[PDB]
């Protein structure tokens, strides 16, 4: 029946990954910092009338083990690169985790969308039009977010199926 | 000469058996002391009641979140962080009792028993005791873990002091 996709959520520490899958998946959103092991959650959604089902890894941001994201990269069809608009050095680590993501997939063409969240936040240090430039360089959408008002939470999401349908044909 | 504490486990509020720690206090004074008085709750706060939210079966058992009960929370007894006391010890095995944190210098209350040898958090987590007796409840523990660290019964610290 139903169409799964196998969407994985990177990035660095604290910019957010597991608040937005949250997010998604319970409609809520806390303050407190649980940070990932890693998790896994299953939704069914309706994307441009068709209804699909979301399997969604929530990956760590510890930097130690970036060794080991090979297995899960290769196992992904499309990816949500985040990076959060107060944190510069979020937005810098974008690049290796793309870079990795190529190399372990050995191709040029892999499902991806820029999302920078916390766009609730003043302290921004990462301007839209950096963050938009660099999407355009990638070939691939830029979308910002904010977990805590959910702001672009359900676009992020629904616009990586969207890659991964064109992806795949 | 380095103090004695104890926790009595519990697995779902039915006991388990209970495991002793020697603190170190004579290369982590201040460490140790944090822990030793949460043991004991003389501040009025501390370990008792408390659970042992994470578990990896050939890693390591992580708990010490008494202020919210969720893995995210912990205060120490100078504050609610301070700072990596010296990393001269290191995670050489089974039994080493070491510190939890979020980064550098914010060692709260969140503290692990290594159930293997860990030695790729040397130099980021301040070790500062070890199983005494009771290395076998730590051992029964790791059954009730997982991949990622969640639990399948409550497994918690009923009671704790110091001997
Ligand atoms: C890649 C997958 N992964 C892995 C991992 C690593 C390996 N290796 C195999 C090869 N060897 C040579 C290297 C390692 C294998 N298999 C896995 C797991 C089983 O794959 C699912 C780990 C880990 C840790 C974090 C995130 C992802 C992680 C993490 C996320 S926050 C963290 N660490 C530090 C953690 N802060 C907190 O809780 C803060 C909230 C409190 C205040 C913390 O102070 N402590 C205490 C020390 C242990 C640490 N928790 C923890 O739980 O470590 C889990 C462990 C399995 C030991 C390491
Ligand atoms: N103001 C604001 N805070 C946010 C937002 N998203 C996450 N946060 C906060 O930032 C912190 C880190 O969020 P978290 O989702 O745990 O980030 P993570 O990327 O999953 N961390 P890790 O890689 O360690 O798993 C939390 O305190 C969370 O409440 C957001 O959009 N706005
Ligand atoms: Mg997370």
């Amino acid at each position: 029946s139903m169409t799964e996709y196998k969407l994985v959520v990177v990035g660095a520490r604290g910019v957010g990954k597991s608040a937005l899958t949250i997010q998604l998946i319970q409609n809520h959103f806390v303050d407190e910092y649980d940070p990932t092991i890693e998790d896994s959650y299953r939704k069914q959604v309706v994307i441009d009338g068709e209804t699909c089902l979301l399997d969604i890894l929530d990956t760590a941001g510890q930097e130690e083990y970036s060794a080991m994201r090979d297995q899960y990269m290769r196992t992904g069809e499309g990816f949500l690169c985040v990076f959060a608009i107060n944190n510069t050095k979020s937005f810098e680590d974008i690049h290796h985790y793309r870079e990795q993501i190529k190399r372990v997939k050995d191709s040029e063409d892999v499902p991806m969308v820029l999302v920078g969240n916390k766009c609730d936040l003043p302290s921004r240090t990462v301007d839209t039009k950096q963050a938009q430039d660099l999407a355009r360089s990638y070939g691939i959408p830029f979308i910002e977010t904010s977990a805590k008002t959910r702001q672009g939470v359900d676009d992020a999401f629904y616009t990586l199926v969207r890659e991964i349908r064109k992806h795949k044909e | 000469v380095n103090p004695t504490v104890f926790f009595d486990i519990a697995v779902d509020g039915e006991p388990l058996g209970r495991v002793s720690f020697e603190l170190f206090a004579d290369k982590v004074p201040k460490t140790a002391e944090n822990f030793r008085a949460l043991s004991t709750g003389e501040k009025g706060f501390g370990y008792k009641g408390s659970c042992f939210h994470r578990i990896i079966p050939g890693f390591m058992c992580q708990g010490g979140d008494f202020t919210r009960h969720n893995g995210t929370g912990g205060k120490s007894i100078y504050g609610e962080k301070f700072e990596d006391e010296n990393f001269i010890l290191k995670h050489t095995g089974p039994g080493i009792l070491s510190m939890a944190n979020a980064g550098p210098n914010t060692n709260g209350s969140q503290f692990f028993i290594c159930t293997a040898k860990t030695e790729w958090l040397d130099g980021k987590h301040v070790v500062f005791g070890k199983v005494k007796e009771g290395m076998n409840i730590v051992e029964a523990m790791e059954r009730f873990g997982s991949r990622n660290g969640k639990t399948s019964k409550k497994i918690t610290i009923a009671d704790c002091g110091q001997l």
